[PDB]
């Protein structure tokens, strides 16, 4: 037993009746001092690591050439000079077993957290020195950590993508289909997780050019596409993640749904593959109202309209899909298919739920299209438009499939920093730079739809740890307060540098002409309410720092106006697994699971206390389990009103709660805003 | 949580004896020492013996006491392979390799063998001492059947494993290999239906329950380490042997979700080579806040 | 003489539902009437809850008081082939035919039904009264069996073999027709163990054991007709099964060495419609021609 | 009961010791007067028919076009002035329930075999009225029979492709992967059958690009195409059906026949792939020898070699491969192999059996490429080159993919009417026309092949009943010497007829001054040696038919020289199943089955006797279950060295020979130059 995961395991001997949290200080010291220390490569210069590093196939000499070593150099003295320290063992733990450079057998380290952070604030400077010194004073204050992808592979030269998060649009055809099949193949091949939309294809008994009951349905594109990400298993690393989204008005949504039972057949249940549903708020209608509702054959309304089921509005169009004759439907009992919703996310936690219409409502970007489904952690929420793939011989018609690059703030640093401006500002520069940088050879919609809306996604976390350690509980209204305070400077920062980056290049995305953005109807709640704290504590914590008032926001809606807006989507909470552990912080803004976490690796197990856990705010940690589901859901609607994009809403729910619970959770969900939801988490 | 699919595992691991044909054996058990087939045919028997009591009373005893009709099913199942399918097997490699009167004094010999009863007997006397719908006493057995599907069979199956690293004895190998191979899930399942029990108990009664797994193991691990030099020393491989038995040992405990007893060791190249919440309706009003 | 040819006829009967895609009888299953599928659903959960207690308890309790490691296999695996087989297979075709709310019902309306409960009742009291070393309790359990085995399951064959023979049902009808298959067989071995109990007694004790059996299949059979009634009634075939059971209580007797018992009727016509490769080693001059 | 069918099965009620063989034809008699007269759509005249047809989309118009209705109506003249009628009553069930037109609810028939005869006719003319009519004489007298596809789908609107066998090369990529599966959908969605090659993937536990252990090996490309077979089934009706191909010395070969195991799991089976063997003549050396093969891991021959395993010659760079430090072997036991794959075989009939070395000795296009696969039926050996699909972005090289279209000679009415030469010429006409009239627009090698080897396949049926008919017995020397004559015949004829095709378009197949016939060599045993029958009895059924000697193949040697060859592949010998009845012929040229043929069609059963089965023929129609497979091995042998392409040959087992046996007979087909091994059969 390492001496470190013995003095890990002494949090848990309780002494005078309190745990050991200052062991975990003894635990990441006695860690680095015992092995980090003995197993890091050392050099005499830092000239002599980096020439290691660059002519071993360790780094790419492309992003390095840009500065003299002199900056390098400078930028390595920011990074050192901060002389940061992990606080907890599992920080340091999780750092130099996920993100460090490790030799190419594995046995040495040869990058330190600061070593990263550079070389991370360097490839995302692109050759400016007091750009890359500001990223390193960003990053290693911990005030913004990128996504897993970026912080992993940026400089890199053995690296996958630096996005991880792709949709993709499927078309009803074989080409299409086969296509879609090929780009998740590649895309899980560079180790990020594909959504596919399978509303348009047809449904099972439909008819393939004047053969009448010939289509299996999106099931056997299900199968087809389990199996690909099955086999584009990223190099027999990670397994292959992906996720497919139907409507809830699509024929096959109870087929759909049965892919999850427990007892599914094997020639019906796929494992790989994430399910989510999209839910218009029609379907929420019908269902209140307990009145029979009608599932429809997608290609019965496309020969009909000539345009697919999912790109109409069924709010419009659903009285008339059933009064037409033509188009072909089945009746359903709403109320059931919410049970039966309800019943698969208790026992298995799938599907994930997306209000179309809560999404849309205050979508920036309808005249591009609508938004139709999310990603597999079910916060991107970006339009998309379906590709036309021809034979061999012919000419495709690419259209946009999303894909966004992920960045955190640490509310936590951010806030003690008091830098939310100077955080956000930084933070979308970097991804600006990412999503530039980025070029996918086998995706072309993908490709297109990065080129031409620059949806970036900047997240935050560490909400409930700032929370805990300022004696704010999760559910009170004060940290509502806070998180609608926060995440509007957030957002008006967001937009502010979105703006000057128009400004300073020129040129807006793609359509921007026609968003709310260019109309002012994105502004008007802005321009209309004040978002100051309502609460003296909270608007204490923004001492020292300018909260945008409404003439502020009159301001910033003039100067989008006069020069545009550089990208179409700017924020998204994703869960930010991993990289919390790196920051000290809790996982997105979820509140947390467990005060202390206790897992396992290797044979040694580890304990890893809430960062910033102690006896004062011992109850303000409080569980996620213990946390009243409708509170948390006035949050994150609280946060989703300054993101444009969705949030990644984990449901944490009791063995107690029945499936009557689920259900009236997620209905003030859909009453309070929210766009998505995430995963049912039962304890 | 798990009995369907072992049943599945289970069912589709099926197999019988006329499927390897064994005669070509003889093209390399002619060329082994005195020792050799010696220490082979004792160790056969042993495992033979051992595994009549498995299919006779071990399997039919556990299947008896416990409740749930997939459990029952699934021990039925491998009851089954006990009794027509590995007995079967054992004695189809004897009637192979030796005379009738040669298979009758080995027997005679294994039976009367001090190292063989005692764990034999041992085993044993656990099965015979379950009472009806007493789960404490139904635990005890399930964890003397593990340590012998999991563990006691090893001593043992080290030899067949050693001859088939080498190339020899090929045919009765690949048969020994399949019962191991039904052995090892064997052994897993019920150590899942004694954790089942385990889990049930007060943290006295598991603390108790443990002294009880690691005294018996105790036990039978030093009547192995003579039983082992009884065998191997003559043809000198007590040592390796030792080694497989605690590795074996380790899986036992594992099995009945205990943690292992033993330092991790390696082993023998050649032997490696051989080797619901609950539905309710939504009735108005909660879609009104 | 026997106990061989039936182990070698045991295994190589081996099955799995698994092994017969059910899908096919999808469309004619949805074509029947909802008193025929009621009757269908009713009866093959009748024939679920036999091949339960045979195998849970009537064949493993029979295995454990007859003498002889081949019998005890042969016993053993028709144990295994009752409940993870038989019983299994008939899940399968609930499965793939009925909604889990009907399937859940079916099983509900087997507690209750007072028919199945009394003939349950009847069969596994007997199973459960043998008495180790007593020859005459076993051969009580023994009738007890051939009685399930060869005439109570009847009442239920009928129906997916009356589907078969019109070509209705047919992949359910191929499963119905390897477990009819399996219980013929079973239904004579156990026969066969029974007569070796009875031919070791004397006259009177030999009258008595007549008596025995014939006072028992009378009680059954009474049970059996209002079973039979309350279930084929509202699909007028009550009559026609009757003469089914009848026709195979006589070969239940038969395999006891009893004459029959009941008149020999006209059973309908479409139910009587309704009725490895081994491995050699190549050798060198095999390469040459 | 129906009256056809109870007057059917009156021919196995014995009266006076004999089957009742004439029952089949009151049978067929009242089929016809009973269901087929009343159902079929009579017209007032055969323009009213024509019009109905072209209308409602079940013509084609543009073929029907080059003709004047005059033309047409003396074209149906001449199919019903032979006044056909079928002999059996299986012919005619087979031919209305498989072939013949019916209405779009499947209610009525619009074509009887005159008609669907005169359809194919006209298309096959392309035009020509004397053509038409010489087509029509040609199958109205079944001397000739195209193909499923040809014969099911010529003239018709919405048909499938006219060709089913279809051969891919897959490359080594996840790119080509991703096409081939992509193609294999396609042309499963024609109808077609798909065979792969998998050699030039690369082993599991390969690198993909320097993390080594990731590739999954070709048993996960294996499940990639099982489900997208099982995907395109086309309607369930004919579900997709695709081959896969695996050279012996591969490293996942073992992994590759464990997929056919009945123990295996459902993680690794597959069920609606059928799988091929390759096997070189130095596995064969190997076993025989008894010494240790090595199997070899593809993608380090390829990194060390520059090729791939399967485009080099295992004879000569074995031991090369086994020297080479740096390419990866496994050791394997060659007879255990041979063992395993013989149980194989007799478990569940594979894998398929291709010996290389037999095909590539005597392949007439080594230069364009060796063959290294066949086709489903495993009687398809071409020449192929793998493609190499590229990024989306970049261009791909095509490569060719191989594709024949299939028709049969029927032996006993070709013999009958003295026809060989004329029915070969017409045969490879028509041929040649549906390989010019096919044109697959989603399968870029598949189509650049068609176009440039100009590739037919002429095979042969009723072999065994046309020597059963003429007192031979299958297994007699005569009857090989018959099938020698005959073959030499064909092949003449058909070298001819490509000639000629060549001269008249004054075009050859691509790459065909490198072939045998430019340079003269293929001819060399047909100048040397000559194939006239060696027996009297033989020699008389060639009575009246001039048999070509040593000077006409010298001639035709010379013309071949002069004028070139059209076709690169004209002769192979395909199963026939169904078209086997309607032509009333036994299948291809392999010995029957059953005497008599009992089948249940729904839910009723019907009995077919072999064409011209009697009782002074009884025993000439010897099953093939209880003849020698060492003299089926002997004439398919006389056979193959005639056929250019490979024969379907199956294997017919009894219950009580061992795998020993199976063995014996794959060694001694390979010893006598046998190409491939279809199915082992057992009864
Ligand atoms: C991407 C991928 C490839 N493979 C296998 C299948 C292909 O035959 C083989 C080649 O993959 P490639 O697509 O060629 O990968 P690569 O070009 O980046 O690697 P290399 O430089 O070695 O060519 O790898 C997998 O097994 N799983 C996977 O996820
Ligand atoms: N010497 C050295 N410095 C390293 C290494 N990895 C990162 N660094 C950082 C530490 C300093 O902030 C910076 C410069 O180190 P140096 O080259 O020793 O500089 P100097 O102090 O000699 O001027 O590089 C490393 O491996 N060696
Ligand atoms: N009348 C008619 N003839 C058909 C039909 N299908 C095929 N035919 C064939 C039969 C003859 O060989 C040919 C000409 O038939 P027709 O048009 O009736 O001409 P004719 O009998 O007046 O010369 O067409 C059909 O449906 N009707
Ligand atoms: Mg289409
Ligand atoms: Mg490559
Ligand atoms: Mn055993
Ligand atoms: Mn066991
Ligand atoms: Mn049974
Ligand atoms: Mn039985």
């Amino acid at each position: 037993v390492p001496k470190w995961i013995q003095l890990n395991n002494e949090i848990m001997i309780q002494k005078d009746g309190k745990f050991q949290f200052d062991k975990d200080k003894e635990a990441v010291h006695s860690y680095f001092v015992d092995y980090i220390n003995q197993n890091t490569v050392f050099f005499h210069n830092l000239k002599e690591k980096l020439d290691y590093l660059v002519e071993n196939q360790y780094y790419e000499e492309e992003f390095l050439s840009l500065y003299s070593f002199e900056d390098i150099k400078e930028v390595f003295k920011t990074a050192y000079a901060k002389k940061f320290r992990f606080p907890s063992f599992m920080s340091a733990f999780k750092f130099y077993n996920d993100y460090a450079l490790k030799t190419n057998d594995k046995k040495k380290i040869l990058e330190r957290y600061e070593d990263r952070i550079s070389i991370v604030a360097l490839f995302f400077a692109n050759g400016d020195t007091e750009k890359a010194k500001e990223y390193v004073n960003l990053m290693i204050n911990q005030e913004y950590q990128p996504s897993t992808p970026t912080f992993l592979n940026a400089g890199r030269k053995r690296r996958g993508e630096l996005v991880s998060c792709f949709l993709l649009e499927v078309n009803d055809s074989l080409n299409d289909i086969s296509r879609a099949i090929d780009i998740s193949m590649q895309l899980s091949k560079l180790g990020g997780g594909v959504s596919l939309n399978l509303s348009k294809l047809r449904a099972k008994g439909e008819a393939i050019k004047d053969v009448e009951n010939a289509t299996k349905g999106v099931v056997g594109v299900m199968k087809l596409l389990d199996n690909a990400f099955r086999y584009a298993d990223q190099m027999g690393q990670r397994q292959g993640s992906g996720a497919a989204y139907l409507n809830i008005f699509h024929r096959d949504i109870n087929d759909f749904l049965d892919t999850k039972k427990i007892s599914a057949d094997e020639d019906v249940r796929v494992k790989t593959l994430s399910i989510g549903v999209v839910i218009p708020d029609k379907f929420v209608e019908l269902a209140r109202e307990d009145k029979a509702a009608y599932v429809f054959y997608p290609h019965t309304i496309y020969k009909e309209y000539g345009q697919h089921m999912d790109e109409m509005d069924m709010n419009e169009m659903y009285d008339k899909f059933v009064d037409n004759p033509r188009v072909k439907k089945e009746k359903i009992n709403p109320r059931k298919l919410l049970e039966k919703l309800a019943m698969l996310r208790s026992e298995s936690g799938y599907p994930y739920i997306m209000f179309q219409d809560n999404v849309n409502k205050v979508h920036a970007n309808n005249h591009i299209s609508k938004v139709k489904f999310s990603n597999l952690c079910s916060e991107v929420l970006q339009a998309s438009q379906v590709s036309s793939y021809t034979d061999y011989d012919e000419e495709d018609e690419i259209g946009l499939d999303i894909s966004c690059n992920l960045g955190s703030l640490n509310i936590l640093n951010v806030m003690e920093h008091k830098s939310i401006e100077k955080t956000v500002k930084l933070a979308t520069d970097s991804l600006t730079h990412v999503s530039e940088t980025t070029d996918i050879r086998n995706a072309p919609a993908v490709r297109r739809a990065n080129k031409a809306m620059k949806s970036i996604g900047l997240g935050a976390m560490n909400l409930h740890g700032y929370l805990a350690q300022n004696g704010i509980a999760y559910e009170s209204p004060e940290a509502r307060d806070f998180a609608n305070t926060f995440f509007m400077m957030v957002n008006f920062y967001s937009i502010q540098r979105s703006a000057e980056i128009a400004k300073e290049k020129g040129e807006t995305f793609d359509q921007y002409e026609g968003s709310t953005y260019a109309t002012g109807e994105y502004f008007d709640k802005y321009v209309s309410t004040d978002f100051s704290p309502k609460y003296e504590k909270i608007a204490n914590l923004f001492e020292g720092m300018h909260i945008p008032t409404t003439e502020d926001w009159k301001k910033l809606k003039a100067f989008v106006a006069e020069h545009g807006m550089y990208h179409s989507y700017r924020l998204c909470i994703a869960p930010t697994g991993s990289i919390s552990y790196v920051q000290s912080s809790t996982a997105s803004v979820m509140p947390i699971m467990e005060r202390i976490e206790e897992r396992t690796y290797g044979n040694s197990k580890t304990y890893y206390p809430m960062p910033g856990l102690a006896s004062n705010n011992w109850f303000f940690y409080k569980e996620a389990y213990d946390m009243d589901m409708f509170k948390v859901v006035d949050m994150i609607a609280t946060i989703q009103q300054h993101i444009d994009q969705g949030i990644s809403f984990t449901l944490f729910l009791k063995d107690t709660m029945t499936t009557r619970d689920l259900n009236r959770i997620d209905l003030y969900a859909h009453h309070r805003g929210i766009k998505t939801i995430y995963y049912a988490r039962t304890k | 949580d798990f009995t369907q699919m072992f049943y599945n595992q289970n069912v589709k691991q099926f197999w019988l004896p006329e499927e390897i044909a064994l005669n070509g054996d003889l093209l390399t058990w002619k060329y082994l020492g005195k020792n050799e087939q010696d220490t082979y045919m004792k160790v056969l028997a042993g495992l033979t013996l051992l595994d009549t009591e498995q299919g006779n009373t071990g399997m039919p005893i556990v299947a008896e006491h416990v409740d749930g009709h997939q459990r029952k099913a699934v021990l039925n199942f491998m009851a089954m392979m006990e009794n027509a399918v590995h007995a079967k097997s054992y004695s189809n490699i004897f009637m192979t390799l030796a005379p009738t009167e040669t298979i009758n004094e080995v027997f005679e010999w294994v039976k009367q063998n001090k190292y063989l009863q005692k764990k034999a007997q041992m085993i044993v006397g656990l099965y015979k001492a379950i009472q009806k719908d007493d789960e404490i006493s139904l635990f005890k057995a399930m964890v003397a059947s593990v340590y012998l599907e999991s563990f006691l069979f090893y001593s043992g199956f080290y030899y067949p494993l050693y001859f088939y690293g080498q190339g020899k004895l090929m045919q009765s190998g690949e048969i020994i290999n399949l019962i191991l191979r039904d052995e090892a899930i064997h052994g897993v399942y019920v150590g899942l239906l004694a954790q089942e029990i385990y889990n049930k108990q007060t943290e006295e009664k598991k603390a108790e329950l443990r002294e009880f797994a690691i005294d018996l193991l105790n036990q039978l691990y030093e009547n192995e380490l003579e039983y082992t030099e009884d065998l191997y020393d003559q043809v000198g491989l007590s040592h390796d042997v030792k080694k497989f038995i605690r590795y074996n040992a380790n899986k036992a405990l594992m099995n009945l979700g205990f943690d292992p007893y033993f330092e991790e060791e390696d082993i023998n190249p050649i032997v490696l080579n051989g080797l619901k919440a609950t539905v309710e309706p939504l009735k108005d009003d909660d879609f009104y806040f």
